[PDB]
């Protein structure tokens, strides 16, 4: 009947929506779903076959060119030939044929519509993409477009920082220096230096892969004598090697380690490569104003639901969210969190009293005060966290000797050097009774609270000096006056 | 057939605490349970 | 210039008060 016809047309509409989803996921992703099956099942087996095709992908990123497309066709067949010779990998056998199917479906769409054949990241009106705003699909469209410049930097920054810091070993220090140099200065030439450092990282990732697959399953040939086999004898020296990732045979290497760094090296490289392309609007205004009178002007938009509440919470974020993540840091109950304690209260009192009334000839100095005060502290504490756990895991002026020296060193480890935290490691009997006597809470890792804090403070300090918050202080001063 | 001196009970209770290890939380939980079991009996309800 | 900013402020403030 008519109800049957309407049900059929609803099913056809659903089929059209699903077809649109298939097309958009075909065009927008392309190699992501392949690259991740590549790594997830890489972790699963870890036998040589992966080596040729893992160095392959990293160099493919290091050859950002149309030659990259020859390596794309390599990703197409490489697997088919090696899989046939060796006879869920059988699913990958037909999955590479799906790449040719993707091209086949592209040709089908070419003859259907009378539009030019080109890639389209923005499927629905381009004007709405410039809107950046409320009410609809433009939310996921925003996830797409501002991944290119503004939200993309913060997303990749939080991704790399949090992932590597929760890994909490080796990499932790090099990328700690990366963080120090990135967050300390603000510059595009330093971004080009960072373009040359990510190029180095793109080689260093296959270095880590090769370190994990350095030898066939087992033949007991060489292991650089465990990094110069120092002079000590301990699981501490065992873990010195756990740390310098040199060879190490009897280990199921953490799959999470490889998945994290691989995926977060892919995202960062893509983000930075796009970053080099176009311009920016973050800090060029500040140098113009520097060269109590901020003069960026823009409309205040319309209060029509969603946008109202989004911009309203954006206003409140200065008070509740950032300081509350610092308060989670307060609950970190550490000697380093004590510095946070009498930093946060002063921030509340002084900052409120100071930029309620737009302090004269002190707004720029106050925003520098906030920037340095709540970025340098969190970076210094996050940098030492990994360094001090390195110190604890290894041997240096051991803290178990003498009576007065023993007491002083026990107090020192009580509040400062604490204990190492890593899932797999070992200890000996003497250190066992030493830790029994000194005692510790064995829970320190920063993944609980420091990561969200740092995320908020960077994400908002790149906003606290830009965009409409510069126009927001007008509301602050008007409210104070009235 | 006789009761237990408080010295022996104190020695047993003291030995129950130090049985664990520094890292594993399961060892701590086991020690807590074993100590909680003993405290329900006074020295006047234990027979050697 | 300055007068325009002054009148803009003296127009915006009563609107906010209302």
């Amino acid at each position: 009947h008519a109800a049957g016809d309407t049900l059929v047309k609803k099913l056809h509409k659903l089929a059209n929506q699903t077809i649109e989803l298939l097309w958009r996921f075909f065009e927008v992703h392309i190699s992501k779903i392949v690259f991740v099956i590549i790594a997830i099942f890489i972790a699963n087996n870890i036998n040589a076959l992966y080596i040729p095709l893992v160095i392959l992908l990293s160099l493919a990123i290091c050859l950002p060119s149309a030659a990259d497309g020859i390596f794309s066709l390599f990703m197409c067949a490489y697997l088919f030939l090696v899989a046939l010779s060796k006879m869920g990998v059988i699913v990958s056998i037909i999955a590479l044929a799906f790449q040719s199917i993707v091209i086949y479906r592209q040709r089908h769409y070419r003859a259907s519509l009378g539009l030019p054949e080109s890639m389209r990241a923005k499927v629905f009106p381009d004007f709405h993409h410039s809107h950046f705003d409320r009410s609809l699909k433009n939310a996921i469209q925003f996830l797409i477009d501002y991944g290119f410049y503004k939200f993309g930097l913060e997303i990749t920054m939080i991704a790399i920082g949090i992932d590597i810091f929760n890994r909490m070993d080796a990499l932790a220090a090099i990328q700690c220096f990366w963080l120090v140099l990135f967050a300390l200065n603000k510059r595009v030439f330093v971004r080009r230096i960072w373009v040359f450092y990510v190029i180095y990282m793109a080689i260093l990732y296959p270095l880590q892969f090769f370190s994990y697959v350095g030898l066939p399953p087992d033949s007991c040939i060489e292991y650089p004598w465990s990094y110069w086999i120092p002079s000590y004898s301990d699981d501490a020296r065992f873990n010195l090697s756990y740390l310098l990732n040199l060879s190490i045979y009897g280990v199921n290497w953490p799959s999470a380690y490889l998945i994290g760094d691989f995926f977060v090296l892919l995202l960062a490289s893509c983000q930075l490569a796009v970053f080099r392309r176009e311009g920016e609007d973050n800090d060029s205004i500040y140098n113009d104003g520097n060269f109590e009178n901020p003069q960026y002007d823009f409309i205040d938009t319309k209060k029509s639901y969603v946008d109202y509440f989004k911009s309203f919470v954006f206003h409140y974020g200065h008070w509740i969210t950032l300081m509350s993540t610092l308060a989670a840091g307060i609950a970190g109950t550490s000697l380093f969190a004590l510095g946070y304690i009498i930093f946060t209260l002063t921030m509340l009192w002084s900052g409120n009293n100071l930029y309620v009334m737009n302090s004269t000839l002190r707004s720029f100095e106050h925003t520098l005060k906030r920037w340095n005060a709540l970025l340098g502290y969190t970076l210094f504490t996050i940098t030492m966290k990994v360094c001090l756990q390195i110190f604890g895991c290894v041997f240096l002026s051991w803290f178990d000797q003498s009576g007065g020296w023993g007491k002083t060193l026990c107090i020192v480890r009580q509040l400062f050097s604490i204990t190492c935290v890593n899932n797999e490691c070992h200890v000996l009997k003497e250190l066992e009774d030493f830790s029994k006597a000194c005692a510790v809470e064995t829970k320190e890792g920063n993944i609980g609270f420091d990561v969200i804090a740092l995320s908020f403070l960077v994400f908002q300090i790149r906003i606290f000096h830009s965009w409409y918050f510069q126009h927001c202080m007008v509301e602050y001063r008007s409210e104070v006056i009235l | 057939l006789g009761m237990i001196k408080p010295d022996q009970l104190a020695s047993l209770n003291q030995a129950l605490t130090d049985s664990y290890t520094t890292r594993d939380t399961n060892s701590i939980l086991r020690s807590r349970m074993s100590v909680s079991y003993l405290k329900g009996y006074t020295y006047e309800d234990i027979l050697i | 210039s300055r007068k325009l900013t002054d009148i803009r402020s003296a127009v915006d403030l009563p609107s906010l008060q209302l």
